[PDB]
RNA sequence: UGGCGGUAGCGUGC
DNA sequence: GGAAGATCGAAAAAAGCACGCTACCGCCCGCGTGGTGG
DNA sequence: CCACCACGCGGGCGGTAGCGTGCTTTTTTCGATCTTCC
């Protein structure tokens, strides 16, 4: 749940991002890239 | 005894073994191993005894 | 004795890495897609790197070591399936040389007739049909009143892809 | 006014 | 007389390192890429 | 034509390689012998 990984509102408009959010973003980006490359029918080594 | 347990028997073999120990995975070769050994302890850039 | 390898490049540094590698006299290959469309516009028909951040290099390890290729001002790393770098078969390279027919499917679709979500105003949370790509910096959308749909020009970033 | 890392200090057999 | 269980030491990997409290500093991606203005 | 501001998408960093380097205890694995036999 988002509250267990809250975004602390900092002064000046910046937001403090927890490590869990960064890891989730990395996983989501990697999954989306893999799906896009699978759609494009990439060679075996690239998809592996 | 150390020479007895030493598998290498020539300078090239020793250099290849040293390169393999230092940089595993990369394909060992004469030029890369020689350059790495020379630059490890005999180059003014990488090595500097004060 | 020359062999093919695949390496991962840094973000937005394919051209610099390619130039450095060509300076180091290693054959470079990278699929290029030209029939790609994005919401950015400005003559969307422009060469883009297919299979992004992947570059194929043909060279002999004896002539130039793999460590030199690893650090060549833009090459992020090698594709390693284990300790040693992976070597692609020549059949894969030969296929990829003439494989590319240009791909229609794109992550962003400015084509007419594609539903597009609005996130501003009273139209927020509603989908609208696309009229046609008019202009380069922006494209016009067919807003959907309950009575009827009518076209109108909007900013490219104003609308979101659905 | 929310947290991490570093630094220093306090009370811990006299 | 060669193959399977024993073992045996040697090396590699994982987990732990007291409890409360106070004060200060630094940081809370970031870099290419497009937009726009002078 | 150049410089400042906003916005989105990857990931060790930076470099034409290498960076490490003052603990102890427990658990796991492996090469090497070994040894014991069927």
């Amino acid at each position: 749940p988002p509250d267990l990984r809250p975004l602390v509102p900092l002064d000046g408009g910046r937001f403090a991002t927890s490590d869990l959010n960064d890891l989730y973003r990395r996983v989501i980006n990697r999954n989306n890239r893999l799906k896009r490359l699978l759609d494009l029918a990439a060679p075996d080594i690239i998809v592996r | 005894e150390t020479l007895r347990v030493d598998p290498t028997n020539d300078r090239l073999s020793a250099l290849v073994e040293i390169y393999r120990m230092m940089r595993p995975g990369e394909p060992p070769t004469r030029e890369a191993a020689e350059s790495l050994f020379e630059n490890l302890f005999f180059s003014e850039d990488r090595y500097d005894l004060s | 004795m020359q062999s093919w390898y695949l390496l991962y490049c840094k973000r937005g540094q394919l051209q610099r890495a390619q130039e450095h590698l060509e300076r180091q006299a290693v054959n470079c290959l990278a699929p290029m897609i030209t029939l790609e469309k994005i919401v950015r516009g400005k003559r969307t028909a422009v060469s883009e790197p297919l299979f992004p951040n992947y570059l194929f290099v043909e060279f002999d390890p004896e002539v130039i070591h793999t460590t030199t290729i690893n650090a060549t001002r833009g090459v992020s790393h090698f594709v390693r399936f284990g300790a040693s770098p992976a070597i692609v078969p020549s059949a894969v390279i030969h296929q990829l040389s003439v494989y590319k027919p240009k791909d229609i499917v794109d992550p962003a679709t400015p084509y007419p007739g594609d539903k597009v979500i609005i996130t501003e105003g009273a139209f927020e949370g509603f989908q609208a049909i696309f009229t046609e790509p008019d202009g380069e910096a922006r494209s016009m959308l067919l807003l959907n009143l309950i009575n009827k749909e009518i076209k109108h020009s909007v900013k490219n970033t104003e609308f979101r892809k659905l």
